[PDB]
RNA sequence: CUUUUGAUGUUAGGGUAUUGGCCUAACAUGGCUAUGACGGGUAACGGGGAAUUAGAGUUCGAUUCCGGAGAGGGAGCCUGAGAAAUAGCUACCACAUCUAAGGAAGGCAGCAGGCGCGUAAAUUACCCAAUUCUAAAGAAGAGAGGUAGUGACAAGAAAUAACAAUGCAAGGUUUGUAUUGGAAUGGUGGGAAUUUAAAACCUUCCCAGAGUAACAAUUGGAGGGCAAGUCUGGUGCCAGCAGCCGCGGUAAUUCCAGCUCCAAUAGCGUAUAUUAAAAUUGUUGCAGUUAAAACGCUCGUAGUUGAAUUUCAAAGAAUCAUUCUUUUUAAAAUCCGAUUUUGUUACUUUGAGUAAAUUAGAGUGUUCAAAGCAAACAGUUAAAGCAUUGUGUUUGAAUACUAUAGCAUGGAAUAACAAAAUUGAACAAGCUAAAAUUUUUUGUUCUUAUUUUGGCUUAGUUACGAUUAAUAGGAGUAGCUUGGGGACAUUCGUAUUCAGAUGUCAGAGGUGAAAUUCUUAGAUUUUCUGGAGACGAACAACUGCGAAAGCAUUUGUCUAAAAUACUUCCAUUAAUCAAGAACGAAAGUUAAGGGAGUGAAGACGAUCAGAUACCGUCGUAAUCUUAACCAUAAACUAUGCCGACUAGGUGUUGGAUGAAGUGCUUCCUUCAGUACCUUAUGAGAAAUCAAAGUCUUUGGGUUCUGGGGCGAGUAUUCGCGCAAGCGAGAAAGUUAAAAGAAUUGACGGAAGGGCACCACCAGGCGUGGAGCUUGCGGCUUAAUUU
RNA sequence: AAAAACCGUAAAUCCUAUCUUUUAAAGGAAGGAGAAGUCGUAACAAGGUUUCCGUAGGUGAACCUGCGGAAGGAUCAU
RNA sequence: AAUAGAUCCGUAACUUCGGGAAAAGGAUUGGCUCUGAGGACAUUAAUGUUAACUCAGAACUGAAACGGACAAGGGGA
């Protein structure tokens, strides 16, 4: 674990079978169409896959179609400009900063905000090392409130 | 781990750490601090010639009981006052009050030796005549 | 952070052998550890090991003959010229009649003796005896 | 830091032998730096090398050779191919010589030599014979250089005897051993040959030339370390010895001596420095719970380190039963079923350049050796070889090393970097712009165009093109999930205390006793009402949460975290981290408020010899809130963080799974916490430790800290702070122990047992009260012997 | 040829400033060593008030007291 | 009495960090002849018209003098 203690090994492990499940007679074209429609209606790719698994019964979209969900989302050109994890980290930091402004005596919230912004800076450094985030992107803490677009 | 970097490209840290830590033991500090020239009366010399100022008896430590016969020497190099132990049994009266004497270390570098407190030097010859050759047997000539 | 998978593999094998458990599971397999294991096998220090391939950088189960008494890695992988092979083996190996110091060389992974016999010492990997 | 005063660069020039901020002018604002710039120190000329080395290493290198620099300190200059020359010049500073006083002249860090300084270092010698340089170049010069002198700097060889007989001892007529008594031989003196520039030295030959072979070996020791005396005298805590432990006060194995013995030996001590010893500097290779040492905690940049994955393999000849050698098997360009290259670097392999001396090392009997680089062979004087008659012959002066960087080079492993999709290709066809070829107008000369190829646009075709999804990480989603996580507001409770009221009447508090104190104005006590500040018991745990500090009345809001579950997403985004940053008990500081209880200070009362203390009464600051500081605690599990592995059991906290007592509850499995017990052919010095294990069978990654004790966390400087102080942090001097764990004993105003009239209890008899005898002390004792 | 001037190279002297090293000093305040000195009893036993830490105040001295910690405690425990 | 304006340079202890400070302490300054920099306005990337005194630099010059009179801090421990 990045901060604090506790290994916490809880996770999800994919099955050995890498192919589409045999019972699934569904077609990749409508799978991608549904993913596009659902993203248009507006959800982050993680929860897109979540509702796809829960309500459409199509686990491991990579098995049904030979690529990843963010990959098709980008290929359609509608993927958001800020990755999911960075966006959620920014949102959390904005919320706790807003809370701190009213309650500046919350030393614990100050500490957690420092940790969150450290995570934001590390993650953004990685994302801009990749070409998928503009080089001048910095995340100054002032305009982050409206940075959520 | 081991407490030290083991990287193939971590020589700088190991070298810096050794360089800093070498200042911890007494031996290296003593032998590489420039203060020793300023401190010791010999300025790093093994021996030194000086002028006897006066003779003095010095108490031994508590477990022992003796009046060691030392002398006080004004060195010629710097005019520093030192105390030098006169070896031998009856050699104290065989040195004069203003005679020139050659003195050396007492065998433990800058440390006191034996029950004698604070004496780091011993005379080896007076009036260019060896105390050994002058006391152990009069095989050399007496005092000039 | 696992850093070196080979170090963990060799430590696990050494511990299992000292326990005398005749069969040991090495979780993070790799081609380097596979080559090291089959060199140990060719020199006869272990039995027939078997790699189980999931889609997750699979595991290895190795049969122990209770016959190796110390296998270990050398970290960092110092680069060794052909000249000081004899300088390092008298420091590492218990004797020069047995024991093997494993090198990675431009012509593959091999021990000190055949590294001598075909020249071109390389980087050091580990040892076993 | 540098940058006015050239610092970095551009442009132009000047200058130089040439390039260049080398300099000038204009312009620009650059250049270096925690990978340590700029400074400071060096008792620092660099290297070849030296000492010590098992391997690493550590220390030294003024000094044979190479390179640099200088000629008392600076500067300037002439000649010259070459000098910023110094036994060339000019000037200044400091020294200093002669002078008739007007003026002249100087530079030993060249060879000798002198003074001075010092612990510390040689002859005012001879010669150009060798090596070599200069010249008008055999022939002259050369304090270069060589020779000798002084020379225990070092280094090598090597005398101070050997032998025979009795006597003695040992042994089945063999060894050692006090007498004799003849040989051998140097040291030494002399002559000579020789050597040499001359001489000297060596070598050799001839005369003399050893018995106490007086032709005599010393230095340091004899308690241990450490080889060798409890032998004899002297001294008697003195003298002295002793590196350390120690010896010395009448038996001194230790001092001072004699004898003897030991060690080394023409050498042996001493002092200082250095190396090994020292795995006590630890890369190999230390230690950090308690011995010195894990930052209070977390974040975090530099640094260090980083999951897996892309070509695997198959077949054949040769020693012993194996080992060893060879061939091909995808795709694209090259050759009419065949001809042949297919990232970069680290790293590794080979070479080339590797000055000698030194080093390793081959050869070579300098009489050996240190050496040196020579030499060896037939030959009372000639055979042989070759030359078509004479001419010696055979040789050796090897080889390796010469960074880590640079040059070239084979390379399959291990490491990095490159290319790789909200896209990027390749091929084919048509289209467009240039080139090659050809033809060609035409009087030293003007067109043009045609066909093939390198590039642009445009339909179609490719196996067209994206590695897992880490018991790594992050994000997400779900739970009538969890929790004393945090902040704000809010609620309650009791006690205490204040005020009022209430009833009663002698005390009440407090102590081991007491006192101070309150009390007939009614204290303490009973009951009720209102206020105030504090705190949040019992539940409450070897329980929970938090990075640590820390966090327990109710409710609400805000906020975060963790575990669990997941066929959700991303795909290496990570670990640890100097600098830096956030938080950081209590006390303390600042300012407002609060102010019940407790209470550093203080005042009393006691105790005691004293009591400024422990005890009691009171009591200021503080404690509480708000807003700022401070940044420290035994901030402690005295145990840094991440990862892997290694064993059973008992629990317990929070989830998830499956089943069964009664929609409800227990058991099973599992994850994650959290303790405990046992066990270790695991560790440790041990206490002990499931980590403090997987460590001489030593290397998973990383950060910090320590190097005998005292001095000392002191002094001084810097940063921070309002201050208190905090962080960084010496040295001189002093010292042989300090320290850790455990064993036995002893002791305890420690606990638990047991025994005893030299203890008590039931008790009695007594002594000490009186007088007297007697012993001791003491009192003046020729003596009241002791 | 003297001589002079001007740029330049620039010794040397002086002033000022800073830095480095050495050193005097009334007085003050430490540390170490020595001796049978004086005063007390702080610690080691529950050391006779358990010891120790940080902080603050006080006192002839060791030391005492307040607040918050630790056991390295005299408790591994209804 | 001593400078004293302005420009350039340099500036300590101490400190309440604001100062001390014009600390202290240096250099220059005239005239003349020049050089460079700093703006505004119209025509089809380019050409003309025109203003302010303000700085910087260089030659030359003089009985080495130039804030030439006036005006105008003495500093430090």
């Amino acid at each position: 674990r990045m901060y604090g203690k506790g290994k916490g090994i809880s996770s999800s492990t994919l099955p050995y079978k890498r192919k589409q499940p045999s019972w699934l007679k569904q077609k990749p074209s409508e799978i991608e169409d549904a993913i596009i429609k659902l993203a248009k209606k507006g959800q982050t790719p993680s929860q897109i896959g979540a509702t796809l698994r829960d309500n459409y019964g199509i686990p491991q979209v990579k098995s049904v179609t030979g690529n990843k969900i963010l990959r098709i989302l980008r290929a359609q050109g509608i993927a958001t400009t800020i990755p999911e994890d960075l966006y959620f980290l920014i949102k959390k930091a904005v919320s706790m900063r807003k809370h701190l402004e009213k309650n500046k005596k919350d030393k614990d919230c100050k500490f957690r905000l420092i940790l969150t912004e450290s995570k934001i800076h590390r993650i953004s450094r990685y994302y801009k090392r990749k070409k998928l985030l503009p080089s001048n992107w910095k995340y100054q803490s002032s305009t982050a409130s409206a940075l959520i677009a | 781990g081991s407490g030290k970097p083991s990287g193939l490209r971590a020589a700088r840290k190991l070298r810096i750490r050794r360089r800093t830590q070498r200042w911890a033991d007494k031996s290296y500090k003593k032998s590489h601090l420039g203060t020793r020239w300023k401190s010791n009366p010999f300025r790093g010399s093994s021996h030194a010639k000086g002028i006897v100022v006066e003779k003095v008896a010095i108490e031994a430590k508590q477990p022992n009981s003796a009046y060691r016969k030392c002398v006080r020497v004004q060195l010629i190099k710097n005019g520093k006052k030192i105390t030098a132990f006169v070896p031998g049994d009856g050699c104290l009266n065989f040195i004069d009050e203003n005679d020139e004497v050659l003195v050396s270390g007492f065998g433990r570098s800058g440390h006191s030796v034996g029950d004698l407190p604070g004496v780091k030097f011993k005379v080896v010859k007076v009036a260019r005549v060896s105390l050994l050759a002058l006391f152990k047997e009069k095989k050399e000539k007496p005092r000039s | 952070v696992r850093m070196s998978v080979l170090a963990d593999c060799l430590k696990t094998i050494n511990n299992a052998e000292k326990r005398g458990r005749r069969q040991v599971l090495i979780r993070p397999s790799s081609k380097v550890v596979i080559k090291f294991l089959q060199y140990m096998q060719k020199k006869g220090y272990i039995g027939s090991f078997e790699i189980v391939d999931d889609h997750r950088s699979g595991k290895i189960v190795v049969n122990l003959l209770g016959r190796i008494n110390k296998c270990a890695v050398i970290s960092p992988r110092y680069d060794v010229k052909l000249d000081e092979i004899e300088k390092i083996i008298t420091s590492i190996l218990p004797s020069r009649l047995f024991g093997h110091l494993i090198l990675t060389t431009p012509y593959g992974i091999m021990d000190h003796e055949e590294a001598r016999r075909k020249h071109t010492g390389g980087k050091v990997l580990g040892f076993f005896f």
